RNA sequence: AGGGGAUCGAAGAUGAUCAGAUACCGUCGUAGUCUUAACCAUAAACUAUGCCGACUAGGGAUCGGGUGGUGUUUUUUUAAUGACCCACUCGGCACCUUACGAGAAAUCAAAGUCUUUGGGUUCUGGGGGGAGUAUGGUCGCAAGGCUGAAACUUAAAGGAAUUG
């Protein structure tokens, strides 16, 4: 009979079972693990400033061939090296 | 084992009119089955039903015309207070005009329209249309 | 590779981890 | 409602029991037949013939309802029904189908066997179930010669004959063509046998 | 299918299966209408004067069309013997 | 491999259905007959058609052959039907089971009485 | 001219039967498009969707075209049929015709109150085709048709001005979407409501009363 | 998915059954799955009729017929014996022919 | 099927059904007053035996039990009630 | 850890085979295979399908029990048997036909009674991978069992059916 307990007094077993099961919901999990604040290069914030280490052209996956101008950046607030992409045409000549 | 007798009876009923049959044997009757069948009868979804006598809980033979689509039990007997009877109806009843949510109150087993006018509420029971 | 031999690979490798880690005790 | 006259006559009783129409099928019988009476020992069941005659009456009382008697349809694929339907057809209005049914007749207007009855008579609801299928798409009531084992699906006004063979097919066929004339047609008065022999409808090997 | 005051609206009040009292709708193509002719004294069948029934598609498919009409006609007077209401 | 195609047997089919009178079994009559009735653009085809519709005829006289009906046979069956000499009841009473008899007395009365037993 | 076959189809060329509603009443199997062409000429054709389908042929690659068409007017009748030709516009043509053979009565109704000229639906009806199930619920006046544009358009030619919708199954596959949407309203008359409890005499067949005006040569 | 409602062969309510080794390739196969044929033959054959009873004593002596039951592993079965491939439908037929 | 009388089913088709599954359950066993004229009078026995009975005076065998009704030993008469 | 140890036979030894052939096939043969005492707790441990309860449909077979029969065999002589037959009925291993219904489909008498959504209850799952990995706890003599994350990565993986 769809084994969820029907009882009028089964409230706990009902709300516990769903509490138990929201962990399968992914970014529910990521909410309560703090993963925003714990890992990931930004603090859990929109943007972050950093400093260019190197200018690295990345070759794109198939079925495309390009060299995608990128930058190794080290986050000021944070210290993590992180690798970011420069948009549009040239625009790598704006950094060094 | 057996948990809701009423549910068991409202079953073979729906299992009758889905097979076309005009007569269904139900066992082991009840006090509520009676009053529920009564409410069903009085609004015209069944014919006359006869509680027979064994010495245990009895049986019943229900005559059903075919005017019925679905009757059924609401399995946990839910507290509904007067302001949620509307809410409850709107879910399982085909359109505003007809059909009945039947429930149980301290004033006796009755539908929502009878409930409205007496203006008492209670725990939910079942539904008929 | 076959799930069973992949299973045996993972076991071979993980009995090697206790060894290398035992040496650390 | 019945007239006192049309209850089963011992002439018909002896006509019926001649062909062995009373004698039903073996260990296999579908539930849908109460028509059984007191199963015959060792592998037969005895049909109630007055209930068979009343059905025969109700068949005629229905066969002659349909305004134009010619687009009523009797059908037999069986060898044992093939002659019996022609004679039913020539006498009454009805147009027959004897032998292969050529499926696509009741639907598929572009077909050259296209028919459009208001009713259908069937000798063997098994072998002719093909038509019973077709009639179930087009809203066509259907009469069926039936034994005890026969597929009650999608047929009305069953008649409880013996479709196993010999004389029983055309017998119950002949009495039906007989009674449709005895209602709203030129023919015999009370107690009068029919000059047409019941053996007219029959099988020829030769 | 009435309205505010008076008038009957909503075209096509549909039939009903006489056997199961079920609405028989436009697309039910195993549904059937039986025309049984009412005869008169001396057996003549009176063309155009009918005892009619409607039979739903469901009843015919189940194999109940036979026993359904037998019940339906006999209590309407067109037969006796045959069908037993009790079994 | 001598086998007539469909354009030959369909012609031969539709010819005899409407033209069975005339159309004697003899080829050369039918062949010449074809030119005045059916239009065919080939010498050979006409002869191929003819020779087959010939065959249909030659067998038809021994009784029907499937696929073709000109309606003349249809009621030739109707009047060809007869020959019942002996229908049933004689010489004696109705031979019937124990139970079949038990049915009679239930719904009615008058029947001649003969009943024997059965088993196995 | 027309030149009908089909006893049902002949009887309407002569002026015997005035409207479709009696074809329904007797559950008559319309086998011809002209019947309902002439019975309700104010129909509109709407092509909905066209997608190509490709058979792998023992020699070849067959890419034909499948079209879906909803037809109807504003009142109680809608067709839905799906035709696939070897060319596009030809598939719409034979679709509108097959959609016409399909058309079906639609019982509108009053949401909560009697008042004027029904808008919403009789009851709650749920059609199911493939994975897609489509639920129609009564709505008040001015709620309008609440549904995707593709089911909305079929509920316009259906003549409903007010209905709520819930959609289940994979609704991006249109054939089963509408096919279930069409079955929902196509079920509206299968619901035996108490105002329809009233006893009715069972009228007799226009194929009978006009029997001689029908039939053959 | 399921190619049979008999699964391999013929155990419902049993849950284990002793196996048997194949006569040909000696593969272990369960006895209910064993796909067996009964091999009965005269110790003689077609060509042996005449040279037998005439080179004997006795008024014909009649004749013994060999008996052993054969079991096959379904891999070597299909390689040779009564086996092979049936349409999805015909696979349902259980009759010998 | 599809219509039948549940209230008034045939006693002939009833008596084929199981003792529990009839319209009202009741036992189908009986009681017989059994006689060994070696005794002037009767001891009244239940039909399905279990205990294999003796007559009040002498040690003697009326029945021996089986799963169902008992084997009534050799000559005896019986009255059902 | 004792006994046992015929046969078959992971390791290993080999003869052939292949371009190679640590294999397939042939041959020897250790542990094993059996058993007593203690451990281990896993298998596609499968019906890949929770348990209790109600209901929803025909058909012939079959297992065990029970009821009926001026039924057949045995005979020694009715009997009592004992098997057989026929019918009914419970409880079982299954099977056929169906499809009112269900479903993505293959198919399902349940996988049916579901948007007309509620009989009671247990368990699990929430894209693929990373991974049944790391770690901690715990069980084991050991192999291992149990519980069991994340970082990162990725647009599909996937089911049934269709045509080639
Ligand atoms: C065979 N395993 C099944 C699994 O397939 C599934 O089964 C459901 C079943 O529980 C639902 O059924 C359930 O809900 C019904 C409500 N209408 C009534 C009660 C119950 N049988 C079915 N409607 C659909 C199946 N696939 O969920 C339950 C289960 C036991 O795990
Ligand atoms: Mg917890
Ligand atoms: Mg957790
Ligand atoms: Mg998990
Ligand atoms: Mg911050
Ligand atoms: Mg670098
Ligand atoms: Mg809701
Ligand atoms: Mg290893
Ligand atoms: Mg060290
Ligand atoms: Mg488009
Ligand atoms: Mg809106
Ligand atoms: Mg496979
Ligand atoms: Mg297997
Ligand atoms: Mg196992
Ligand atoms: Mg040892
Ligand atoms: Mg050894
Ligand atoms: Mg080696
Ligand atoms: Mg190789
Ligand atoms: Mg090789
Ligand atoms: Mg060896
Ligand atoms: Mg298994
Ligand atoms: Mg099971
Ligand atoms: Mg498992
Ligand atoms: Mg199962
Ligand atoms: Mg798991
Ligand atoms: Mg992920
Ligand atoms: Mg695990
Ligand atoms: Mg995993
Ligand atoms: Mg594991
Ligand atoms: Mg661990
Ligand atoms: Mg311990
Ligand atoms: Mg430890
Ligand atoms: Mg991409
Ligand atoms: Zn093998
Ligand atoms: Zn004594």
């Amino acid at each position: 009979g769809k084994g969820k307990p029907r009882g009028l007094n089964s409230a706990r077993k009902l709300r516990v079972h769903r509490r138990n099961n929201r962990w399968a919901e992914n970014n529910y999990k990521k909410r309560l693990l703090g993963t925003a604040f714990k890992s990931s290069p930004f603090g859990g914030s929109s943007h972050a400033k950093g400093i260019v280490l190197e200018k690295l052209g990345i070759e794109s996956k198939q079925p495309n061939s390009a060299i995608r101008k990128c930058v190794r950046v080290q986050l000021i607030k944070n210290g993590k090296k992180v690798t970011a992409f420069v948009p549009n045409d040239g625009c790598l000549n704006f950094v060094d | 084992t057996r948990s809701s007798v009423l549910a068991d009876a409202l079953n073979a009923i729906n299992n009758a009119e889905k097979t076309g049959k005009r007569q269904v044997l139900i066992r082991p009757s009840s006090k509520v089955i009676i009053k529920f069948l009564q409410v069903m009868q009085k609004h015209g979804y069944i014919g006359e039903f006869e509680y027979i006598d064994d010495h245990r809980s009895g049986k019943i033979v229900v005559q059903l015309n075919g005017r019925l689509n679905k009757c059924g039990v609401i399995s946990p007997r839910f507290n509904v207070k007067i302001g949620d009877i509307e809410k409850w109806t709107a879910n399982l009843l085909p359109a505003r005009q007809f059909g009945y949510v039947i429930l149980t109150t301290s004033a006796g087993i009755m539908d929502h329209e009878e409930a409205r006018r007496k203006h008492v509420s209670g725990k939910i029971l079942g539904f008929v249309y | 590779m076959r799930a069973k031999w992949r299973k045996k690979r993972t076991r071979r490798l993980k009995r090697k981890r206790r060894k290398v880690r035992a040496r650390s005790k | 409602s019945l007239p006192a006259t049309f209850d089963l006559t011992p002439e018909d009783a002896q006509l019926l029991l001649a062909a062995n129409t009373h004698l039903g099928a073996r260990n296999v019988q579908v539930h849908q037949e109460p028509y059984v009476f007191n199963a015959r020992p060792d592998g037969v069941h005895v049909i109630n013939v007055g209930k068979t005659w009343e059905k025969l009456v109700l068949a005629a009382r229905i066969i002659a309802a349909i305004p134009n008697p010619e687009d009523v349809v009797a059908i037999s694929s069986r060898t044992f029904g093939q002659r019996a339907v022609l004679k039913f057809a020539a006498h009454t209005g009805a147009t027959p189908i004897a032998g292969r049914f050529t499926p696509g007749s009741f639907t598929n207007y572009i077909t050259r066997s296209f028919k459009e009855p208001r009713l259908v008579i069937v000798t063997d609801p098994r072998s002719d179930a093909q038509a019973i299928k077709e009639a179930s798409y087009v809203n066509i009531p259907v009469i069926a010669l039936t034994d005890l084992d026969s597929p009650s699906e999608f047929v009305d006004v069953a008649i409880p004959c013996n479709n196993r063979g010999k004389h029983s097919i055309g017998l119950i066929w002949y009495l039906l063509a007989r009674e449709v004339l005895r209602l709203r047609g030129a023919l015999v008065d009370r107690t009068q046998p029919w000059s047409i022999m019941p053996d007219l409808y029959f099988y020829r090997d030769p | 299918m009435e309205n505010d005051k008076g008038q009957l609206v909503e075209l096509y009040v549909p039939r009903k299966c006489s056997a199961t009292n079920r609405i028989i709708k436009a697309d039910d193509h195993a549904s059937v209408q039986i025309n049984v002719a009412k005869v008169d004294e001396e057996g003549r069948a009176i063309p155009g004067e009918y005892v009619t029934y409607a039979l739903s598609g469901y009843v015919r498919s189940r194999g109940e069309s036979d026993d359904s009409l037998n019940r339906l006609a006999q209590n309407d007077g067109l037969l006796k013997n045959v069908w037993s209401y009790s079994r | 491999g001598r086998v007539r195609t469909k354009t030959v047997k369909r012609a031969s089919k539709a010819l005899i259905e409407r033209y069975y009178p005339k159309l004697t079994l003899d080829f050369q009559t039918n062949k010449r007959l074809c030119d005045e009735i059916a239009t065919i653009q080939s010498k050979r085809l006409r002869n191929k058609i003819a020779g087959y519709t010939t065959h249909l005829m030659k067998r038809i006289q021994k009784g029907p052959v499937r696929g073709i009906s000109f309606k003349l046979q249809e009621e030739e069956r109707e009047r060809k039907d007869q020959y019942v000499p002996e229908v049933s009841r004689s010489n004696g009473v109705l031979n019937v089971d124990n139970q079949t008899s038990d049915l009679v007395k239930s719904l009615g009365l008058k029947l001649p009485l003969s009943v024997i037993n059965v088993s196995a | 001219g027309w030149v009908p076959v089909t006893k049902l189809g002949r009887l309407v060329k002569a002026g015997k039967i005035t409207t479709i509603e009696e074809i329904f009443l007797h559950s008559l199997p319309v086998k011809e498009f002209q019947i309902i062409d002439t019975l309700l000429p104010g129909l509109q054709d709407e092509v909905m969707n066209i997608k190509p389908v490709q058979k792998q042929t023992r020699a070849g690659q067959r890419t034909r075209f499948k079209a879906v068409v909803v037809v109807g007017d504003s009142n109680g009748h809608v067709g839905l049929g799906i035709k696939t030709a070897k060319e596009v516009a030809g598939a719409i043509r034979a679709g509108i015709i097959i959609a016409k053979l399909s058309v079906i009565p639609i019982r509108r109704g009053y949401w909560g109150t009697n008042l004027g000229q029904p808008h919403s639906l009789a009851t709650k009806t749920t059609g199911k085709c493939g994975s897609v199930t489509v639920r129609l619920i009564p709505a008040p006046r001015g709620s309008g048709i609440v549904a995707s544009p593709a089911v909305k358009k079929l509920l316009q030619l259906a003549g409903v001005e007010d209905v709520y919708t819930q959609s289940n199954g994979k609704t991006r596959t249109l054939e089963n979407t509408l096919k279930a949407a069409f079955v929902a309203i196509g079920n509206t008359y299968g619901f035996l409501t108490p105002n329809l409890w009233a006893e009715q005499p069972l009228p007799v067949s226009p194929l009978d009363i006009y029997s001689d005006e029908a039939s053959a040569q | 998915p399921k190619k049979r409602a008999s699964n391999g062969r013929n155990k419902k309510g049993r849950g284990h059954v002793k196996p048997v080794r194949c006569v040909n390739c000696s593969k272990s196969i369960p006895k209910d799955k064993a796909i067996k044929r009964m091999a009965i033959r005269n110790i003689v054959e077609a060509a042996a009729v005449r040279d037998l009873s005439e080179a004997s004593v006795y008024p014909e002596y009649a004749l013994p017929k060999t008996y052993n039951k054969l079991h096959y592993c379904v891999s070597c079965a299909i390689h040779a014996r009564i086996v092979r491939v049936r349409s999805r439908e015909d696979r349902k037929n259980r009759a010998p022919p | 099927v599809l219509v039948q009388d549940l209230l008034h089913p045939t006693a002939a088709s009833e008596a084929r059904k199981h003792k529990l599954k009839t319209l009202v359950q009741g036992p189908r066993s009986y009681f017989l007053d059994v006689k060994c004229p070696g005794c002037l009078n009767i001891t009244t026995v239940f039909s399905h035996a279990q205990t294999a009975v003796t007559c009040e005076s002498c040690s003697t065998i009326l029945c021996t039990p089986t799963g169902g009704k008992a084997k009534l030993s050799e000559g005896t008469s019986f009255r059902r009630k």
